[PDB]
C-alpha cells in the first residue's frame, strides 16, 4: 500500500500535536480563556474540559501523530501526574521549535540531541531551584499543602479541593512513608449535598431496604464471601431446564423462587447474622432473607472490603467456602442511613485508622471526577513530596529558569546544537507567554525579565497570572513538586523527539 | 495488459526501488531516523528498521517486494545488511541510470557494477579476514554485539544479550559446520521482563506450570511422562460436542473422570516418571486428583511442543496413555516454574545439562516492541555473530570500506578497457553512499564526511578509523568498535548488484503499467 | 451480430496485429539477450526469457498472436 | 487557528442569532409562527415560552439557550424569556469588546463584578414584601395570575397558590417552597372550580375500577411481592397439552389468590401500591381483580410520582409477600380515597399521613388536561411566584423594566470602576434597557418611534420610573402589577452569566469523535 | 535474485547437449550462416529475378535480424 | 495596551480628578503629564473640541445626498 516522506509525516507530526498541545494551552500556565469541550460528533453535548486526557480521547486521537502525545501525555499524567495537559502541549511546544530548524534544515539528528542535552541541563537547572520544603514534618505538611495547591489548581471544583488539600496531605501523614491512594477509597454520588467531599467512616452502601427484614444490625462481625446467586444459585441444584408449553414459560420462572430459599438456609449453618454475599437480592429476597436469621447483605465492595481487610485484620480473597478461609471482617454497626428519599445501608463503627473511604456528593458527577485526578495527581505527588521535600516553584518559574542556563548553556556549551538548546530554551517559555497575555501581563517582560528575575535567583517570584502579575510562588503557594517538573518534560521531551526523526509513515 | 521495456521499463523499475531506499536511508545505522507506521488496521509502528520496514512495507512496485525478501536472506545468516542492501540497490540503481543515458546499454551497465563488485567483495577480503572460537570471538563478539544490539537501540549495558549468543549458535550448531541453526536456537521473550531481563536457556522453558505448587515445584532429573491422552477435553475430532444440562448427568459424568485420571495419574507414577506432560492437559478434576496423588505433573502443552519437549531435551516419547510403558522417561534436568525476579514471567524450565536439542535464548523487556526491540537485536546481533563465531572477519563499517572498495575498483575499472570501465567506475560511485546517509544520519555532510574516510583511506587504505557511525565525535571504525562481518559485506554487496543485475537483465515488463505486485 | 473485416486495413491490420507481438521477445534470449518479467495478474508476476511460456502467460488479442504461438512454440 | 476566532464569533453568533429573532416577546406582537421543520413537519408557535421549551436549535451556544431557557422556570417560573433573550445582551458586549481586544477572561471577569453589581442593583431597587403573608402571596401570584392562563380560576387558585405555601413554608423566613414541596397532581374530571388544595400527600394513581375502597383507615401499600399463585408466583402443578388442562391452571390461579387480596386487605390495607415492575407478570391482573374487591387500590407498573412520595412524603417502605403477611412498614394511611369527579379519574387521597411539614398537595381537575393545565400553568408558577419570595423576598417589575433602572445605576458604577473590565461593566450595564424595546419588537412598519422612547423615557424616568412593559406607559415600574419577585431575574442575570461567559472560554477546536 | 539465471544454463545445456545427442549433424550456432544465406540468398536476389530480387532479397535480410538482434540487444 | 493603559488613569480619575498627571506621552516609564509636562494650551484642546462634532454636523448639513452625475466630479 502506502509511503508516506518525511515532509508530510514530520508535518502532521507537527500538526496534530500542536493541534491538541493549544486544546488546553489557554487553561495552562496559571488560567487563562478555559477550554470548552463541544461534543458534537458522538453526542450532542456541550462539555468543559481543562484535561488533556479527557480532551484527548474524546476528540479523536486517531492522527498517527496526535497519538504519540496523546499516550506520551496520557502516560506522564498516570505516573508523575498532570503530566497530560503539560506533555500535550510541552512537545507541541517543541514542535514549533525544531519545525524551523528543520525549514532551517538542521539535521535530524542535532534538535535531537540538543533538545535531549538540553533536556537533562535544564531538569539540572529544575534541580537546584527545587526546594526542599518538606524538611520539617510540619513544614512538609506544609509542602504537601503548597504542592498539592499547584496540583488542584487551574480545573473546575468549588468548594473541593479544601478537603483534598489536608486529605492528600493526611494519605502521607498517617501511612508513614507513602501517600494512602488506594487506603483512599473513591466514591462519586449524587447526594443531598451539591458540593461536598468528605470522610467515609467504613464505606457507604447504596439500596432500600424494605419489606420484613430488620433494616438495621448491631454489632456486625462480617463472613466475608464473593460466592453466591441472583436469581439461580450456584451449587448442584442451581439449573433446571423444563419448558413443554405456553404455562411453561410462566411455570419456569416460579421455579426461580425456589432457588433462592435453600441458601437462605445455607448461611445458617454458618450461623453468622452478618454475611455479605457481594451479589444484589430484591425486596421479594429481602422478604425471605428478613425470615431465616441470618441475613445476606447485598452488594458488599471489594475495595470496601479490603478497606476493611486493611483495617479490621481480615482478608479480601474470591470465591468463598466456610468462615474460617476467608477472615472475618468486623464493624461495630452496620447501618441504613437515608441521603435523600433513598436510603443507603451503610458499613460504619470503622472509621479511618490504616485506609479511608472518601464520598464525593457534588451537583453532578462530573464534578465528581475532575477532583479525582486533583485528588490522583495531588495525591502522587505529595507521595512525590514524601521522598523528595523539594518543590520547584510553579507557573513555569522553573520553565524559564530551566531556559536560562540552557540559553546561556547553548551560546558556550554546544558549538553547534545551541540551534536545539535555545529552541529547547526558547519552547521552555512559551507556557508563560499562553497565559501571560491570558493573563492580560505582555508576556515578552515575563518569560525574559521574569526569568532573568528568578532565573538570575528570585525564584519565588514568579507567575501570578490570575493577577496578570509576576507573583510569588511560595508566598502564593503556587509550587509542587520537583519531582513533577521533570518526568513531564521528559515524557513531553521524547513525545516531541519521536515523531521529529520520524522521517517515513507506512500505512496497510 | 501492456508491454514495457527500455528506457520505460527502466524508469519503470527505478522508482521505489529507489524512493525506499530514501526512508531506509534515513533509517540508516543507529543515527538512522526511526518511522512511525501506521497500518489501516489502527497499528502504530516506530522503525528504523529497513527489515522491518520492508515487513512493515506493503508498498507496490514487485521490486519493492523483491527487497522485503533481500533483506530476509542476509537478515537470518549475516544479521546486520539487511537495509543497506537496499539502500546501495537505489545507489547503483539511479547510478545506472545516465550511463542508458549516456548510451550504456541496458546489460553493458550491469555487469560492469557486477564484476566491479567482485574487486569490491575482493578487496572486502582484505580488511580482517580472522578465525577465532567462541571464547575468543566473544569479544569481537561483543564488541560487535555491541554495535548489533545496538545499532538495534541498546545493547546498552547488556553482555547479558552478547554472550548467550557466543554460546547460542555454538551449542546448537558446530563452529566449523556452520550450518545455519537459529532454528534450533530459540530466541523467546516476554514482555513485562526486562531488556536486564536476558537468559540463554540450552533447554526449554514451558510457560505452563505445575498444576498446583502444593504439589511438588521440583521434579527430579528427567522421570518425565510423556502423554499425549485428556485430561481435559482433547478436542476430540469424533463427536457432535455438547456439555450436560442436567444434574442427573451432572454426577454421572463426576464420578467418572475422578476413577480414570486418578488412575492415569497412578498410571503416570506407575510409569515411574514424577512429571507427567500432557499434549492434552490439566482441567482443574484432574489436578485435584493430580494433588491428592501427590503427582508434580504438567497441564496443557502445546502438540508439537512436547514432541520439542522431546527433541530438545533428547526425550524419549511416549506417545499416548494406550503406550505406557514405564521405561520410556522424558528428559529434564530440573522440572520446576521459574520466576527471573520477574513473577509475571512464569515458565516451566526443561533445562537439559545432558541432552540440549533446542536452546532457547530468552530475552525479556518492559513492551511488546521492547523485546521485539530486543529480539530484533538479540536475533541479527547472534546472527552477525554466528558469522563471527564461525569465521571472524570483519570489515570495520561506515563507509571506510567504500571509499576502499570504491579506490580500487575504480582505477581497476579504468584498466579494464571494456566499456563497463565506466561503469565499473560507476560502480565504485554508489558506494559512497554507505557513508553519505550514515554521515547524514550521523548529522554530517557526508560529502566531505566521506572524503575524511578517504583521505583516510588515502592514508590508511582500510578500514580502521573512519567517520562517525555513532555519532560520538571519534570518527574511527575499529577504534569506534564499527565491525561488521566481511562476510556480510560481500554477502551485503553479491545480493545488490545481482538483484539489482536481473533488474537490470529484466528489461521486459508486462503489466498493466510501470510497476505492479 | 457478426463483425468481419477485408482488404488493406484488415490485411495491415493483419500484419499490424503480428508485429506487435514479436517484439515481446525481440531483445530476449541470450546472455545480453533480454528477459521478461511479465506480470498478467495482479498477484500473477510472471519471468522468462523464452517466448512460449509468455506466449502462454501473455493475452492473445489478435489472429495473427494466436497464430504465432504455436509458431515460436513449434 | 483561526478557528478559535471564526468559532467563538459562529459560537456568539448562532447563540446570539436564534437568540436575536426570539424576542417577540411580552404582548401580542409580531404574527404567529406555524413551524415547519427541516423534515417538513408542521407546528404552530408561539408564546415564546413554550417557544423557548420548543426550542430546536442547531449549533451548541444556541443549544446552551434551550437549557438556559429552562434555567429560569424552576429557578423563577418567570421571565425565561427575560434570560434568553439577554443572552445576547452578554453576548453583544463579547464581540464589540473582543473587537476592542479585550481579553475575553477579562470579559468573563467583568461578567460577575457585574452579576455582583448588578444583582445588587436589583435588590436595591427592590420592593419589599413576604413569604408567609397571604396578600404579598396574592398580589405578586395575582399579577403571575392576571396575565397567566386562568385569572377567574386563580381566583380559587391564587388563594390555593397561597394556601399551598403556609403549610409547606417552613416558620416565617426559611429557605422553602419547592416543587417537590407542592405536589402538583392532575386529576381527570371535574373543572378548576374542581381543582382544589388537597392537603398532604395525595397520590395521583390509576386504580382498576371500583368496589374499591374509599372507606377510611388504609394501611398505604408498597408492595414489590407477588400474590404467590398458580400462574403468578407460585408453581404450576398442571402443565397445559390439553382445554381441560389450559383451563385448570387459569381455575387454580384465581381460586388461589382470592385469599391473598384478602390477607393483603388483612394488614388493614386500603391501598398496596404494587412494585413498578414485573416479578414475571409481577401481580397477575386476575390476582388485581381481587385485591380491589377486597377495596385495596392497586396501580400495576405504578407511576414513578406515588412511589417516591409515598416514601417521601408518607414513608411507606416495601412489605412482605402476604403469604408472610407484612412489616407493617405501610406507611401512615387513614384513608384510601378514588373520587370519580366528571365522574373522571381514579385518585388515592392520603390524609393521615406522614408529611414533612411540607408536601401540600393540589389536584388539578378539568373536564380535559386544557382546563386542568389552565389551572395548572397557573397556579404553579403562583407558587413558583411565591417560591421567588420565599426563596428571595422583594420584588421588581416584570419584563426587564427594572434592569434599565440598573443600567442608569450601574453604568455608573461600571463607569466608576474604571478598570478593564468597567469598559465591559459599562458595555454590558448598556446592554440591558435593550430588552422592553426590543420585545416590542416584530409586528409593524413606519416603525421606529418608540425604540429609544421604550428607553429614554425610563432613563428619563430618573432611575426610579420608566414605562410598563406589561400594563403600559411610565410609572415606577416595581409595583404597577408590572412585578416579578426580586429572585427572578437576579437569576437571570445569574444564568446567562457563565453560559456567555462559556463561550469566552471555547478556544481552540473541539468535536469529540 | 541471482540463483535463477544459474541453473538455467545447466537446464539448457542438457537440452541442447541432448540435442547435439538427438541430430549428431550440428554447425555452427549463433547465426552463422545467415549472414552467409542472406548473401547466398540475395545472390538469387540476382539469380532470380525477372521480378523477385526482391523477395529474394528480402527474404535474404530477415534471416540475420534474430543474432542482430542478439547483436543489438 | 491602551485599555490597560487606558484603565491606569482611569483608576486615577477615580482617584483623582482633572490629572495634572497623566500617562506618559514620552512613553515613560512614569505616567504623568506633570512629570511628562504635556500640557496644551487651554485654548487649543477646547479649540481643538470645538473642531470635531463640527464635522460630524457638517457631514449631516441638508437632505441632499443626490447628485446630478456630479458628486466628486
Amino acid at each position: 500500500a502506502d509511503e508516506e516522506r518525511a515532509e508530510t509525516a514530520r508535518l502532521t507530526s507537527f500538526i496534530g500535536a500542536i493541534a491538541i498541545g493549544d486544546l488546553v494551552k489557554s487553561t495552562l500556565g496559571p488560567k487563562g480563556m478555559d477550554k470548552i469541550l463541544l461534543s458534537s460528533g458522538r453526542d450532542a453535548s456541550l462539555m468543559v474540559t481543562n484535561d488533556g486526557a479527557t480532551i484527548l480521547k474524546n476528540i479523536g486521537v486517531d492522527n498517527p501523530a496526535a497519538k504519540v502525545l496523546v499516550d506520551m501525555s496520557r502516560v506522564q499524567d498516570d505516573e508523575v501526574g498532570d503530566g497530560t495537559t503539560s506533555v500535550t502541549v510541552l512537545a507541541a511546544e517543541l514542535l514549533r521549535e525544531a519545525e524551523s530548524l528543520i525549514a532551517k534544515k538542521i539535521h535530524p539528528q542535532t534538535i535531537i540531541a540538543g533538545w535531549r542535552e538540553a533536556t537533562k541541563a535544564a531538569r539540572e537547572a529544575l534541580l537546584s531551584s527545587a526546594v526542599d520544603h518538606g524538611s520539617d514534618e510540619v513544614k512538609f505538611r506544609q509542602d504537601l499543602m503548597n504542592i498539592a495547591g499547584t496540583t488542584l489548581s487551574s480545573k473546575l471544583l468549588t468548594h473541593h479541593k479544601d478537603h483534598f488539600t489536608k486529605l492528600a496531605v493526611e494519605a502521607v501523614l498517617r501511612l508513614k512513608g507513602s501517600g494512602n491512594l488506594e487506603a483512599i477509597h473513591i466514591i462519586k454520588k449524587l447526594g443531598g449535598s451539591l458540593a461536598d467531599s468528605y470522610l467515609d467512616e467504613g464505606f457507604l452502601l447504596d439500596k432500600k431496604i424494605g419489606v420484613n427484614q430488620p433494616k438495621r444490625i448491631e454489632n456486625a462481625k462480617i463472613l466475608i464471601a464473593n460466592t453466591g446467586m441472583d436469581t439461580d444459585k450456584i451449587k448442584i441444584f442451581g439449573s433446571r431446564v423444563r419448558v413443554d408449553s405456553t404455562a411453561k414459560v410462566a411455570e419456569i420462572e416460579h421455579a426461580e423462587k425456589e432457588k433462592m430459599k435453600e441458601k437462605v438456609e445455607r448461611i445458617l449453618k454458618h450461623g453468622i447474622n452478618c454475611f455479605i454475599n457481594r451479589q444484589l437480592i430484591y425486596n421479594y429476597p429481602e422478604q425471605l432473607f428478613g425470615a431465616a436469621g441470618v441475613m445476606a447483605i447485598e452488594h458488599a465492595d471489594f475495595a470496601g472490603v479490603e478497606r476493611l481487610a486493611l483495617v479490621t485484620g481480615g482478608e479480601i480473597a474470591s470465591t468463598f467456602d466456610h468462615p474460617e478461609l476467608v477472615k472475618l471482617g468486623s464493624c461495630k454497626l452496620i447501618e441504613e442511613v437515608m441521603i435523600g428519599e433513598d436510603k443507603l445501608i451503610h458499613f460504619s463503627g470503622v472509621a479511618l485508622g490504616e485506609a479511608c473511604t472518601i464520598v464525593l456528593r457534588g451537583a453532578t458527577q462530573q464534578i465528581l471526577d475532575e477532583a479525582e485526578r486533583s485528588l490522583h495527581d495531588a495525591l502522587c505527588v505529595l507521595a512525590q513530596t514524601v521522598k523528595d521535600s523539594r518543590t520547584v516553584y510553579g507557573g513555569g518559574c522553573s520553565e524559564m529558569l530551566m531556559a536560562h542556563a540552557v540559553t546561556q548553556l547553548a551560546n558556550r556549551t554546544p558549538g553547534k546544537e545551541a540551534v536545539a538548546m535555545e529552541s529547547y530554551a526558547k519552547a521552555l517559555r512559551m507556557l508563560p507567554t499562553i497565559i501571560a497575555d491570558n493573563a492580560g501581563y505582555d508576556s515578552a517582560d515575563l518569560v525574559a525579565q521574569l526569568r532573568a528575575a528568578h532565573s538570575e535567583g528570585n525564584t519565588t517570584a514568579g507567575l501570578d497570572m490570575r493577577e496578570g502579575t509576576i507573583g510569588d510562588m511560595a508566598i502564593l503557594g503556587i509550587t509542587e513538586s520537583f519531582q513533577v517538573k521533570r518526568q513531564v518534560l521528559l515524557s513531553a521531551a521524547e513525545a516531541a523527539e519521536v515523531i521529529l526523526r520520524v522521517d517515513n509513515i507506512i500505512k496497510a | 495488459k501492456s508491454r514495457l521495456m527500455g528506457l520505460e521499463a527502466l524508469k519503470s523499475h527505478i522508482m521505489a526501488a529507489k524512493a525506499v531506499a530514501n526512508t531506509m536511508r534515513t533509517s540508516l545505522g543507529p543515527n538512522g531516523l526511526d518511522k512511525m507506521m501506521v497500518d489501516k488496521d489502527g497499528d502504530v509502528t516506530v522503525t528504523n528498521d529497513g527489515a522491518t520496514i520492508l515487513s512493515m512495507m506493503d508498498v507496490d512496485h514487485q521490486i519493492a517486494k523483491l527487497m522485503v525478501e533481500l533483506s530476509k536472506s542476509q537478515d537470518d545468516e549475516i544479521g546486520d545488511g539487511t537495509t543497506g542492501v537496499v539502500v546501495l540497490a537505489g545507489a547503483l540503481l539511479e547510478e545506472a541510470e545516465q550511463l542508458l543515458d549516456r548510451g550504456i546499454h541496458p546489460i553493458r551497465i550491469a555487469d560492469g557494477y557486477e564484476q566491479a563488485a567482485r574487486v569490491a567483495i575482493e578487496h572486502l577480503d582484505k580488511i580482517s579476514d580472522s578465525v577465532l572460537v567462541d571464547i575468543k570471538d566473544t569479544e569481537p563478539l561483543i564488541q560487535t554485539a555491541k554495535t548489533t544490539l545496538g545499532s538495534k537501540v541498546v545493547n546498552s549495558c547488556h553482555r547479558q544479550m552478547a554472550e548467550i549468543a557466543v554460546n547460542a549458535v555454538l551449542t546448537v550448531a558446530d563452529m566449523e559446520r556452520r550450518d545455519v541453526d537459529f532454528e534450533l536456537i530459540k530466541v523467546e521473550g516476554k514482555v513485562g521482563g526486562r531488556l536486564e531481563d536476558t537468559k540463554l536457556i540450552k533447554g526449554v522453558i514451558v510457560d505452563k506450570d505445575f498444576s498446583h505448587p502444593q504439589m511438588p515445584k521440583k521434579v527430579e532429573d528427567a522421570k518425565i511422562a510423556i502423554l499425549t491422552c485428556p485430561f481435559e477435553p482433547p478436542k476430540p475430532k469424533t463427536k457432535h460436542k455438547l456439555d450436560v444440562t442436567s444434574v442427573e448427568d451432572y454426577k454421572a459424568l463426576q464420578k467418572y473422570e475422578k476413577e480414570k485420571f486418578e488412575e492415569m495419574i497412578q498410571q503416570i507414577k506407575e510409569t515411574g516418571a514424577n512429571l507427567a506432560i500432557c499434549q492434552w492437559g490439566f482441567d482443574d478434576e484432574a489436578n485435584h486428583l493430580l494433588l491428592q496423588n501427590n503427582l508434580p505433573a504438567v497441564r496443557w502443552v502445546g502438540g508439537p511442543e512436547i514432541e520439542l519437549i522431546a527433541i530438545a531435551t533428547g526425550g524419549r516419547i511416549v506417545p499416548r496413555f494406550s503406550e505406557l510403558t514405564a521405561e520410556k522417561l522424558g528428559f529434564a534436568g530440573l522440572v520446576q516454574e521459574i520466576s527471573f525476579g520477574t513473577t509475571k514471567d512464569k515458565m516451566l524450565v526443561i533445562e537439559q545439562c545432558k541432552n540440549s536439542r533446542a536452546v532457547t535464548i530468552f530475552i525479556r523487556g518492559g513492551n511488546k516492541m521492547i523485546i521485539e526491540e530486543a529480539k530484533r537485536s538479540l536475533h541479527d546481533a547472534l546472527c552477525v555473530i554466528r558469522n563471527l563465531i564461525r569465521d571472524n572477519r570483519v570489515v570495520y563499517g561506515g563507509g571506510a570500506a567504500e571509499i576502499s572498495c570504491a579506490l580500487a575498483v575504480s582505477q581497476e575499472a579504468d584498466k579494464c578497457p571494456t566499456l563497463e570501465q565506466y561503469a565499473m567506475r560507476a560502480f565504485a560511485d554508489a558506494l559512497e553512499v554507505i557513508p553519505m546517509a550514515l554521515s547524514e544520519n550521523s548529522g554530517m555532510n557526508p560529502i566531505q564526511t566521506m572524503t575524511e574516510v578517504r583521505a583516510r583511506q588515502v592514508k590508511e587504505m582500510n578500514p580502521a578509523l573512519g567517520i562517525d557511525c555513532l555519532h560520538k565525535g571519534t570518527n574511527d571504525m575499529k577504534q569506534q568498535h564499527v565491525i561488521e562481518t566481511l562476510i556480510g559485506k560481500k554477502q551485503q554487496i553479491s545480493l545488490a548488484t545481482q538483484m539489482v543485475r536481473m533488474i537490470l537483465k529484466i528489461d521486459d515488463i508486462r503489466k498493466p503499467g510501470e510497476s505492479e505486485e | 451480430g457478426t463483425d468481419s473485416s477485408q482488404g488493406i486495413p484488415q490485411l495491415v491490420s493483419n500484419i499490424s496485429a503480428c508485429q506487435v507481438i514479436a517484439e515481446a521477445v525481440r531483445t530476449t534470449l541470450g546472455p545480453r539477450g533480454m528477459d521478461k518479467l511479465i506480470v498478467d495478474g495482479r498477484g500473477k508476476a510472471t519471468i522468462s526469457n523464452d517466448g512460449a511460456t509468455i506466449l502462454k502467460l501473455l493475452d492473445v488479442v489478435h489472429p495473427a498472436a494466436k497464430t504465432l504461438v504455436d509458431i515460436a512454440k513449434s | 487557528r483561526d478557528k478559535p476566532a471564526q468559532i467563538r464569533f459562529s459560537n456568539i453568533s448562532a447563540a446570539k442569532a436564534v437568540a436575536d429573532a426570539i424576542r417577540t416577546s411580552l404582548g401580542p406582537k409580531g404574527m404567529d409562527k406555524m413551524i415547519q421543520d427541516g423534515k417538513g413537519d408542521v407546528t404552530i408557535t408561539n408564546d415564546g415560552a413554550t417557544i423557548l421549551k420548543q426550542m430546536q436549535v442547531l449549533h451548541p451556544a444556541a443549544r446552551m439557550l434551550v437549557e438556559l431557557s429552562k434555567a429560569q422556570d424552576i429557578e423563577a417560573g418567570d421571565g425565561t424569556t427575560s434570560v434568553v433573550i439577554i443572552a445576547g445582551s452578554l453576548l453583544d458586549s463579547c464581540t464589540k469588546l473582543l473587537q476592542k481586544g479585550i481579553h475575553p477572561t477579562i470579559i468573563s471577569e467583568s461578567f460577575q463584578k457585574a452579576l455582583e453589581k448588578g444583582i445588587e442593583i436589583l435588590t436595591d431597587m427592590s420592593r419589599p414584601v413576604e413569604l408567609s403573608d397571604r396578600e404579598t402571596l396574592l398580589n405578586s401570584a395575582t399579577t403571575s395570575l392576571n396575565s397567566k392562563v386562568v385569572s377567574q380560576y386563580s381566583s380559587l387558585l391564587s388563594p390555593m397558590s397561597v394556601n399551598a405555601v403556609m403549610k409547606v413554608i417552613d416558620p416565617a423566613t426559611a429557605t422553602s417552597v419547592d416543587l417537590r414541596d407542592i405536589k402538583i397532581v392532575k386529576k381527570l374530571g371535574g373543572t378548576i372550580d374542581d381543582c382544589e388544595l388537597v392537603e398532604g400527600l395525595v397520590l395521583t394513581q390509576k386504580v382498576s375500577n371500583s368496589g374499591i375502597t374509599r372507606v377510611e383507615k388504609a394501611k398505604i401499600g408498597l408492595i414489590q411481592f407477588c400474590l404467590s399463585a398458580p400462574k403468578t408466583d407460585m408453581d404450576n402443578q398442571i402443565v397445559v397439552s390439553d382445554y381441560a388442562q389450559m383451563d385448570r391452571v387459569l381455575r387454580e390461579e384465581r381460586a388461589y389468590i382470592l385469599n391473598l387480596v384478602k390477607q393483603i386487605k388483612k394488614t388493614g390495607c386500603n391501598v398496596l401500591l404494587i412494585q413498578k415492575s414485573i416479578l414475571r407478570d409481577a401481580l397477575s391482573d386476575l390476582a388485581l381483580h381481587f385485591l380491589n374487591k377486597m377495596k385495596i387500590m392497586v396501580i400495576k407498573d405504578i407511576e414513578r410520582e406515588d412511589i417516591e412520595f409515598i416514601c417521601k412524603t408518607i414513608g411507606t417502605k416495601p412489605v412482605a409477600h402476604i403469604d408472610q403477611f407484612t412489616a407493617d412498614m405501610l406507611g401512615s394511611a387513614e384513608l384510601a380515597e378514588e373520587v370519580n369527579l366528571n365522574g373522571s379519574g381514579k385518585l388515592l387521597k392520603i390524609t393521615g399521613c406522614a408529611s414533612p411539614g411540607k408536601t401540600v398537595t393540589i389536584v388539578v381537575r378539568g373536564s380535559n388536561k386544557l382546563v386542568i393545565e389552565e389551572a395548572e400553568r397557573s397556579i404553579h408558577d403562583a407558587l413558583c411566584v411565591i417560591r421567588c419570595l420565599v426563596k428571595k423576598r422583594a420584588l421588581i417589575a416584570g419584563g426587564g423594566a427594572p434592569e434599565i433602572e440598573l443600567a442608569l445605576r450601574l453604568t455608573e458604577y461600571s463607569r466608576t470602576l474604571s478598570g478593564m473590565e468597567s469598559y465591559c461593566v459599562r458595555a454590558f450595564a448598556d446592554a440591558m434597557e435593550v430588552i422592553p424595546s426590543t420585545l416590542a419588537e416584530n409586528a409593524g412598519l413606519n416603525p421606529i418611534s418608540t425604540v429609544t422612547e421604550l428607553r429614554n423615557r425610563h432613563a428619563q424616568g430618573e432611575k426610579t420610573a420608566g414605562i410598563n412593559v406589561r400594563k403600559g406607559g411610565i410609572s415606577n415600574i416595581l409595583e404597577e402589577l408590572v412585578v416579578q419577585p426580586l429572585l427572578v431575574s437576579v437569576s437571570a442575570l445569574t444564568l446567562a452569566t457563565e453560559t456567555v461567559r462559556s463561550i469566552l472560554k471555547i478556544d481552540d477546536v473541539v468535536n469529540t469523535r | 535474485q541471482f540463483m535463477e539465471e544459474t541453473e538455467r544454463s545447466l537446464h539448457d545445456a542438457i537440452m541442447i547437449v541432448r540435442r547435439a545427442i538427438k541430430n549428431d549433424s550440428v554447425v555452427a550456432g549463433g547465426g552463422a550462416i545467415e549472414m552467409e544465406l542472406s548473401k547466398y540468398l540475395r545472390d538469387y536476389s540476382r539469380t532470380i529475378p525477372g521480378k523477385q530480387q526482391l523477395l529474394i532479397g528480402a527474404y535474404a535480410k530477415a534471416l540475420e535480424i534474430i543474432p542482430r538482434q542478439l547483436c543489438d540487444n
